[PDB]
């Protein structure tokens, strides 16, 4: 059983100091056993083992004993990996002094050497007086999971761990605000660690592992449209590889491709379907990102009107030979309300190709009443290549296939245009990022690196509804968010020309919320029952005014954004201006804030972010502010998140509080309320918000899920104004107690 | 005598679970038993190639990964590999002359399409991580630990089907055949059915849930995270195999078709008694045959023979036996996380998510009720 | 005799495609056939249920429908109906104890899976349309003349089975049981597969297809759509198991595995040339009696009378026999461009 | 038609520009019915960290699949399809994996 340390020198057996560290980690808990920790760990004790397998399985042997009637396991599982940590890192448990171990850092090269430019000594000891270390405790253990495998600096082909969670939020908020007037800067900074270390504010991963280091490519989620061209498509191929290998995941418009048969050249060659540049994208976005701080992700979009969409809409499918199938890229399908009522009155609707109908195709997205005047013009011509699919048939494949893989997306665009703080005509809305998540406009290029082309570049936070207590505190993070954001904004380093303009141009941004389900549940609310409208009116009306309210500020103190003569923020109208009327019928809360002041504000001045929310997915960020994923509810009082970096136990927070008030995933009769309380939300909220469904067979007859319900649930999300439609999550009772 | 379709019409809901009348046409509207059209049913909601996990990471970990437990991974797939044909060749051959009602015929052929499919799922998660598979499939059928489970499994069905052959050529009764006398008797016809049948829920009961624990105690840490994630879709699958077979053989104990069989049912359950604890012996050698090298994380020799004793305590419990170890609790309580499909909130864009259901929707518009829907 | 297991190690790759030691293992990188490697693939990715298609309509058009129309259709649906029990049942016990090759053995286990899935896909088609799927079906077991052709087609599966039965029992020779005589012989089970083999080839290949070409002549008119997809899908599961067939006999005959199967072959042409003509005639009589009421909604006897020749002819000519009957143009063109596309 | 194309020599640096590069060449010469021959043995190989341990590296296997699934895109309506040769050296250190990259016994991944 003897002892080994790091580096082959062994040693006499020695558990009492190893039973010492679990009293240490389990001191001020309740319900747990060291007892039978020590039962569950002393048997896969070998001789001559190491410590470095020793506090791996007594961690493990810690943490699987997470479940829904001792959840203070959690606590202690992540206290000891904390240690662990620790001594991975510094040898000891005291943390190194703070200026010691940046420039130790900026010498291996880890770090940024601008902080050690523009900080002197004094400052960083000033700065250590601010860092909390016994901060740490409070994570939880799917936290510390994700903290240690993905995010602190360390090393991948060796596996070496360097600093800690207080460094790295201190640091985070030292790189942020270094770019200010020292008088206040330093106040800046502590306030923004205290407001990120105490889970008041939810940062993403590429930022939360980007800002301290030589690599600089902050922007979370990138889009990319792409020409009926060769050269468009090696420039989309050429920004997929650069971008996917920063940590970006990616939205590629590529409906507006030809369609098989189309000719090419004037008429000598002819065109062979859009599978191969599917397949080159997908072989471009899976190839060169694998062995980085996370895997390739890029969404597809396509209008249904396609004149391949009978063969595009399956890709994602699981039955059929590689040579027709492109099954590791989300899928997104673009639908309207002429589609919409092609539908209702059962009639035929018409497939052309996007490439040999003049205006039709930008017609789709800019004015809906242009698009129902081309659209019937060239069904009536006839001298076009054009195909007839029934709309019944249509509608019902697609939903087919939603359910059957999960993962082919719907977006609503004629919301995403009539409803947003862009104008329809100048810079309409074409596409949305990977999660369905965000809107923002674009332009196809002709090069890698030109300046006609526009790559929308955005970044993301969130709040945390979990640790406020009223909505003051919400407009203080929203002033100290937004300076933050713009701080990255301008710091960043574009790899692409035509994403540094997009970027710079247009200063766009995204902030949402997660931790939503522990706020509404502790306000003795739930999901189903349609008890949360008012609630949710409230909420989302304080944060998009707040939101508003700090971006004026900012734009009032450092000048407006370059391209606001393109917004619809400058013509003075308002989400409460232009948010869908079939929205009164659901919700009865009035407005609070002043909202026809801080218009004419807007008005007089301008906003310095031309796009403030946005509400996202946020499933690894949420983690470490033990937090639930957004605006979905959890899964179980014990909630298994499965990810490359092990699969973790999370208790829903204040479980011992709540284990009677939550409304589960699979205890909601439908999802009718979850799409009333997102639609409101997509009313308050400037561009799209990711919105997944739910379908439990076991709460239908004969176990089938009736395609009426699926039918009626995609007009239902329509009809109240919900821009897009993310997931399918579709139970299966694969029972197995043991 | 056997015939692929007899003519004489006969009411198939009173003909018995084995043994009747050779099936006529079959169909799925009145239905006998319900518990195995709602498997066929589950089944072919259920379907999955074994192409839409990329464990293009997981050959680079397998091949980081030290030499013991690469080895402990592909004996693992090599001893699944090799029971899997096994089981889905048998159960056609030897359960399908012996069957009365359709829906129990088209279970059975389904059962055996879905061994296919996770054959060729292990061949292919063989293919991918190294590059010998020639070696590794030709050690298969060469080596001993593999060869005499293999043999312990198949004895039962060889002498089934050899009695099923003699039943239906011959007769019932006492018989001269080459100069030798033979008794082919309907009761011990029987009794040696309930004997495969037992060995066989054994087999998908202890023995792979042993495997997928070893296999899955890999994945727990950071490793072969794909490979894990096909092994838990065919987990899933072997988890509604092992019900299937467990309702059918307590169906025919229970005393619904014959008090003879329930008879047979008490002097093949000491039988199969002394079976389990020979198929349980069996796993504990191949666990201290595998973990001889040296122990990986939270999995060894103490660890696997705890689960050995454990699911065999819960198997016979659930397939109404007696009980040959102590009640103990479960030495590796996060297979339930592997196992348990229900509260684990998977994170996509990294991982894919076995949660489908394969074209289980009605796909009946009500076109005019839609109508009523102003947008 | 036969075992589940066998306990030697044999070059998979050497050992004949029947009549060899029986499989162990169960291996897909070094395929001896090709053929049968693709043909799972690609049966793989045909999968299918019922549950997708829409049948409402359907339901409505058979109300509307003619008595007589209501007839043929129910009648024809009958007998495919027989013609999917007796495919998915039969294959298996009748040849898995006879194959020596994993990927063959597969193929036939995949094979009989999609057989499966026709049978689950006729009776869902039938209790959608009508309210007495009992009376429907005691019908199809009580009605002589599909009775008649079950007789033909379930005589050769049995007799298959009872001679293989027989020689992995007692051996080879001439032998005594029970006072009788019986002489088992390779030969005459080689024989015997060869016919049954035979059979399931002109099985899938033209009663299936008269059955498509009455269900889409009947869809033709607009009606019955749902019906129309679904044997849409199984006449392309159809046309991949007659594919799969064909070069299992061609395999067979061409004395490439075995040069006693080819002089096996080579003298048994004659039953499997009458074999294949009784069909057809069995086909074009069924189809005399279907027309009792007069003609369908737009078609008469000669139609489908010379699509079955053009059919047998054609199969017949590819898997390797003389032509029966003076070929002439395509009858019913718009058929072959209904089933696979 | 002043376009008389046949083979094509490129090579392929060790960088993204130049994978970049590269296969937007291999596009744009197979759209013109070419044949291309690549020296794509300079890509280093897997393990070696990416910025000084900052990433880890995956190999050559993914961007040998770009190049292909480039190559193979558009020459159906043309005289050949798209066909290429890569090059590289046998010290290379996952040759041994390299060198079996055509043989069905394995899978496409
Ligand atoms: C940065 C990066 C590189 N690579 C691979 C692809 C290229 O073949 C190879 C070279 O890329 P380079 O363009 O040379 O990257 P680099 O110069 O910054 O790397 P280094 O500091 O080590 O010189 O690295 C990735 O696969 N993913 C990535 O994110
Ligand atoms: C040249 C060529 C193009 N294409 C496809 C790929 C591109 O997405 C699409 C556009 O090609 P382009 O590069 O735009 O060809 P072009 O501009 O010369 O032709 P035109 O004037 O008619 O627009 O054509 C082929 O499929 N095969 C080919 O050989
Ligand atoms: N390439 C890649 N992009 C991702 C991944 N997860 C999220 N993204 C992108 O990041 C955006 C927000 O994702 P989010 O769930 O908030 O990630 P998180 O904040 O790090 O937890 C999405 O729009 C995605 O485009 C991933 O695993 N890979
Ligand atoms: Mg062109
Ligand atoms: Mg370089």
């Amino acid at each position: 059983l003897l002892v080994t340390k790091r580096d082959g020198s062994t040693e006499r057996i020695n558990l009492d100091k190893i039973h010492r560290v679990l009293d240490w980690a389990a001191e001020g808990l309740h319900n747990v056993s060291i007892s039978q920790v020590e039962l569950r760990s002393h048997i896969q004790f070998y001789d001559g083992i190491k410590t470095s397998d020793i506090h791996e399985t007594i961690i493990k042997a810690a943490a699987d004993l997470i479940s829904r009637d001792a959840p203070d396991y959690q606590y202690l599982a992540a206290r000891l990996a904390i240690f662990h940590l620790r001594k991975k890192a510094y040898g000891q448990f005291e943390p190194p002094a703070l200026y010691d171990h940046v420039v130790k850092m900026v010498e291996m090269g880890k770090y940024d050497n601008h902080l050690l430019e523009d900080y002197t000594e004094e400052e960083f000891k000033q700065m250590d007086t601010f860092i909390d270390h016994d901060r740490d405790m409070t994570f939880s253990y799917a936290a510390v999971k994700q903290l240690e495998g993905k995010y602190l600096v360390q090393n991948r082909v060796t596996g070496e761990i360097y600093e800690s969670a207080q460094f790295l939020y201190i640091l985070v908020a030292a790189c942020l605000f270094s770019n200010y007037p020292r008088e206040t800067r330093l106040q800046y900074v502590k306030r923004f660690y205290d407001a990120v270390s105490t889970f008041k504010i939810s940062l993403p991963t590429p930022i939360m592992s980007g800002v301290r280091t030589p690599t600089r490519q902050f922007s979370s989620c990138v889009l990319i449209e792409c020409g009926d061209s060769l050269d468009s498509i090696n420039a989309t191929s050429s920004a997929i590889v650069k971008y996917v290998s920063q940590r970006a995941g990616i939205g590629i418009n590529a409906g507006r491709i030809r369609a098989l048969g189309s000719p090419i050249r004037g008429g000598e060659a002819f065109h062979t379907g859009c599978i191969p540049f599917y397949k080159h994208f997908q072989t471009a976005v899976k190839s060169c990102s694998q062995g980085g701080v996370r895997g390739g992700a890029a969404t597809l979009f396509y209008p249904m009107w396609h004149l391949e969409v009978e063969s595009l809409l399956v890709l994602k499918n699981n039955r059929g030979v590689e040579g027709n199938r492109v099954r590791h890229m989300d899928y997104g399908v673009q639908i309207n309300k002429l589609m919409y009522t092609r539908l209702l009155k059962g009639e035929d609707i018409t497939l052309f190709s996007p490439s040999d109908v003049p205006g039709l195709y930008d017609a789709f997205f800019a004015d809906q009443e242009e698009f129902e005047r081309l659209y019937t013009k060239y069904e009536k011509d006839d001298s076009i290549r054009k195909q007839r699919v029934k709309a019944v048939e249509l509608f019902s494949l697609m939903m087919q296939e939603r359910a059957s893989t999960g993962r082919i997306y719907i977006q609503n665009v004629d919301h995403c245009n009539t409803h947003s703080p862009f104008d329809p005509a100048i810079a309409p809305v074409r596409q949305s990022n990977l999660c369905l998540e965000i809107a923002l406009p674009t332009k196809p290029l002709n090069d890698v690196n030109d300046e006609n082309g526009e790559i929308a570049l955005c970044t993301l936070s969130a709040f945390n509804l979990g640790a406020i207590n009223n909505l003051d505190e919400l407009e203080e993070l929203a002033i100290l968010a937004v300076r933050a954001l713009d701080a990255l904004l301008d710091y960043q380093d574009y790899p692409i020309p035509a994403a540094k303009r997009g970027a710079m141009g247009r200063r766009t941004l995204g902030i949402g919320v997660i931790n939503f389900a522990y706020y509404l549940a502790k306000h003795g609310k739930r999901y189903s029952d349609g008890s949360a409208n008012n609630l949710t009116h409230k909420t989302f009306e304080a944060i998009q005014y707040y939101l508003l309210k700090a971006s004026n500020e900012l734009a009032k103190e450092q000048g407006a954004c370059p391209w606001f003569n393109e917004t619809t923020y400058a013509k003075g109208i308002l989400p409460i201006d232009t948010y869908k009327k079939d929205l009164d019928t659901i919700a009865n809360e009035p407005l609070h804030y002043d909202w026809e002041a801080l218009r004419e504000s807007i008005k007089t001045h301008g906003l310095r972010n031309s796009t403030l929310s946005a509400l996202m997915p946020s499933e690894t960020s949420s983690q470490i502010s033990n937090a639930t994923n957004g605006i979905e509810p959890p899964r179980g009082y014990v909630s298994i998140k499965a990810s490359k970096d092990g699969i973790l136990r999370q208790v829903v927070p204040d479980y011992e509080h709540l284990h009677d008030a939550y409304e589960l995933l699979w205890e909601m009769p439908g999802n009718d309320g979850y799409l009333q309380l997102v639609g409101i939300m997509q009313k308050f909220i400037d561009q799209s918000i990711s919105a997944n469904t739910n379908y439990d067979p076991s709460r239908f007859p004969s176990g089938k899920v009736p395609m009426q319900q699926l039918l009626k649930d995609l007009l239902t999300a329509y009809k109240f104004g919900v821009k897009t439609l993310y997931y399918q999550n579709t139970r299966d009772g694969a029972e197995d107690a043991q | 005598a056997y015939t692929t379709f007899s003519q004489t019409k006969n009411d198939q809901l009173k003909e018995p679970m084995f043994f009747g009348q050779p099936v006529n046409v079959a169909r799925y509207d009145q239905q006998k038993y319900d518990i195995f059209e709602k498997l066929i049913e589950k089944q072919l909601s259920f379907f999955w190639r074994p192409e839409q996990v990329d464990v293009s990471r997981d050959r680079i970990d397998y091949q980081a990964l030290p030499e013991h437990e690469k080895h402990i991974f592909i004996s693992n797939l090599k001893y699944q590999t090799l029971l899997d044909s096994i089981q889905g060749r048998s159960p056609n051959v030897a359960l399908l002359p012996l069957i009365s009602i359709p829906e129990l015929e088209t279970w059975v052929e389904t059962w055996a399409f879905s061994e296919t499919i996770h054959s060729r799922s292990y061949t292919h998660i063989i293919r991918n991580i190294v590059n010998d598979p020639s070696v590794v499939f030709d050690d298969i059928v060469t080596n001993e630990q593999i060869q005499k489970r293999a043999e312990g499994i198949s004895s039962y069905y060889d002498e089934l089907i050899e009695m099923t052959s003699y039943w239906h050529l011959l007769g019932e009764g006492t018989h001269t055949v080459n100069g030798k006398t033979v008794t082919v008797s309907l009761r011990e016809l029987k009794k040696k059915l309930y004997l495969c049948l037992m060995s066989v829920n054994a087999l998908e009961a202890i023995r792979f849930y042993v495997s997928f624990a070893c296999s899955f105690a890999f994945a727990e840490r950071e490793l072969m995270e794909g490979n894990a994630k096909i092994i838990r879709l065919i987990a899933r699958d072997e988890a509604l195999h092992l019900t299937g077979t467990q309702h059918m053989l307590n169906l025919l104990r229970s005393g619904a078709d014959d008090p003879e069989m329930a008879e047979i049912a008490e002097e093949c359950k000491q039988e199969c008694y002394d079976l389990f604890v020979q198929a349980a012996q069996q796993e504990k050698d191949w666990a201290d045959y595998l973990f001889r090298d040296g122990s990986m994380i939270g999995l060894n020799k103490d660890i696997l023979c705890q689960y050995v004793e454990y699911i065999t305590n819960i198997r016979m419990q659930a397939v109404g036996l007696d009980l040959p170890f102590q009640t103990r609790s479960n030495p590796i309580p996060w297979i339930n996380t592997w196992l348990v499909s229900d509260n684990v909130q998977v994170a996509p864009q990294e991982v894919e998510v076995s949660s489908y259901l394969v074209g289980q929707i009605d796909s009946e518009v009500d076109t005019d009720d839609l109508s009523n829907f102003q947008l």
